């Protein structure tokens, strides 16, 4: 087994980001193979505890009163497993949303139903999940281009309602994925794709946004970067492995009791911004959190 | 008078040879916990499984009003723990058992108050 089989996961090395590759087929060595889990355990348990693990070395924000919301979180099964492993994850107090176009039951504090368009909320938010995929990617009837649907959503939803020094872990695979998407990356003090060691079979990945900044800190072309993706799982086949799991001792994420200020614009100098790039501090209101779901109404 | 008694109906449903509601979510935890019945996370000892507590509730599973007065669930958002030998039906098991309000154990699955 390799040295890397031992983490929760792998993230895209920083020279696969500095390239220049054109958009390829993906085509992973192992492909369909299947990692071998513990004793009853789902899938999405297994990957949202991987990715968890993961976010417990970033510098993510935690303050108390923490907001959590989590697009996609329902499943054919009606049960909402990657809720639970958050809920597990998040310390106690932790404001958690989930929402999925389909019904299911959560352990979130609060659910919608209906398309994440129909969502809106009066508040900022410290942490977005989302592990929305549209089953009609699967139908490649042309040339992978850049996806429209949630992706144009989720890209309105960070610019306007993640708090700065949030952070954001957003699904995407070879065909689903958004260049305006991979651009807000450099929105961020830091950035990179990983790859779950229980899905590595797959070319999907999580983009992470680490504490946002609300201003482009570099320039990222989303179509060059995919490619610079692709040309990475193409060129790095990554073993399966769920070694990270037995080991749940510290787990939890910790409570770092990140300060939260109300600063508006023009109060943001550099010091500012060296606090938001460490995960020190978060920049929104601290108002009652207020959500809603649009309903349509035909005959 | 009437209401539906899914509770009921569920147990007529397993002693008819009925396949126990699947798709509870089970939780990665060291299995090193308290061992009380519904935690705010994992508890599970070394003698039992912890759950997602919505997946594990018939009320919230079937779409149907909870048994209380509001409509509040003592599970959702929790998590319970299940003894390793009935962890295939948990569902079933949080119906048929009860908790023990002094330690918060499981009546006759860690439940000693009477010692
Ligand atoms: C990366 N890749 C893609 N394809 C082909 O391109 C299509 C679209 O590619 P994709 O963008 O869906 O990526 P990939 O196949 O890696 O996705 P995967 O099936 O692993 O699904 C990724 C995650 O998306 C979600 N998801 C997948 N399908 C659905 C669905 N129907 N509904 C909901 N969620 C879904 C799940 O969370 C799942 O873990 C595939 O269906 C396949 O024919 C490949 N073919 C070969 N031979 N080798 C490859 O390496 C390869
Ligand atoms: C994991 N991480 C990486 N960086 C930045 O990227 C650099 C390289 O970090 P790395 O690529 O993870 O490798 P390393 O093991 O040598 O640290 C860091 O020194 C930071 O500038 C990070 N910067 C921030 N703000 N937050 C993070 O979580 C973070
Ligand atoms: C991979 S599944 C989510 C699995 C879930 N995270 C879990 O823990 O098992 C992707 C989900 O995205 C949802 N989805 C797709 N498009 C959506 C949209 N436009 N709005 C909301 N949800 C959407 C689907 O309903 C589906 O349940
Ligand atoms: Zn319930
Ligand atoms: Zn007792």
């Amino acid at each position: 087994a390799s040295s890397q089989a031992w983490q929760p996961g792998v993230a895209m090395p920083n020279l696969y980001k500095m390239q220049r590759m054109l958009l390829e087929k993906c085509d992973l060595q192992n492909y369909g193979d299947s990692a071998t889990l513990p004793k009853g355990i789902m899938m999405n348990v297994a990957k949202y505890t991987q990715l968890c693990q993961y976010l417990n070395t970033l510098t993510l924000a935690v303050p108390y009163n923490m907001r959590v919301i989590h697009f996609g979180a329902g499943s054919d099964k009606g049960v909402a497993p990657g809720t639970a492993v958050l809920r597990q994850w998040l310390p106690t107090g932790t404001l958690l949303v989930d929402s999925d176009l389909n019904d299911f039951v959560s352990d979130a504090d609060s659910t919608l139903i209906g398309d994440c368009a129909t969502v809106h909320t009066a508040n900022k938010w410290d942490l977005i999940i989302s592990d929305m995929y549209d089953p009609k990617t699967k139908n490649v009837t042309k040339e992978n281009d850049s996806k429209e649907g949630f992706f144009t959503y989720i890209c309105g939803f960070i610019q306007q309602k993640l708090a700065l020094g949030g952070s954001v872990a957003i699904k995407i695979t070879e065909h689903s994925w958004n260049a305006d998407l991979y651009k807000l990356m450099g929105h961020f003090a830091w950035w990179t794709a990983f790859v779950t060691n229980v899905n590595a079979s797959s070319s999907e990945a999580f983009l992470i946004g680490c504490n946002y900044l609300g201003k482009p800190r570099e320039q990222i072309d989303g179509y060059v970067m995919h490619a610079n993706y692709i040309f990475w799982r193409n060129t790095n086949p990554i073993q399966l492995s769920s070694y990270s799991l037995f080991d749940m001792s510290k787990f939890p994420l910790k409570l770092r009791g990140t300060a939260v200020m109300s600063l508006k614009e023009g109060q943001i100098n550099d010091m500012i911004l060296s606090l938001l790039s460490k995960g020190r501090l978060i920049i929104r209101e601290n108002n009652r959190v207020v959500i809603s779901s649009d309903v349509l109404v035909n005959n | 008078a009437f209401a539906v008694d899914a509770a009921k109906a569920y147990k007529d449903y397993l002693a008819s040879g009925g396949q126990p509601i699947t798709n509870c979510v089970k939780m990665l935890c060291t299995h090193t916990g308290t061992g009380q019945a519904i935690t705010v996370t994992p508890e599970a000892n070394m003698d039992q499984e912890s759950f997602g507590g919505a997946s594990c509730c018939l009320y919230c599973r079937c779409h149907i009003d909870h048994p209380n007065p509001k409509g509040f669930c003592d599970l959702k958002g929790k998590y319970v723990q299940i003894p390793t030998t009935c962890a295939n039906d948990p569902v079933g098991f949080t119906l048929k058992n009860t908790v023990c309000t002094v330690c918060g154990m499981w009546k006759g699955y860690g439940c000693s108050c009477d010692q």
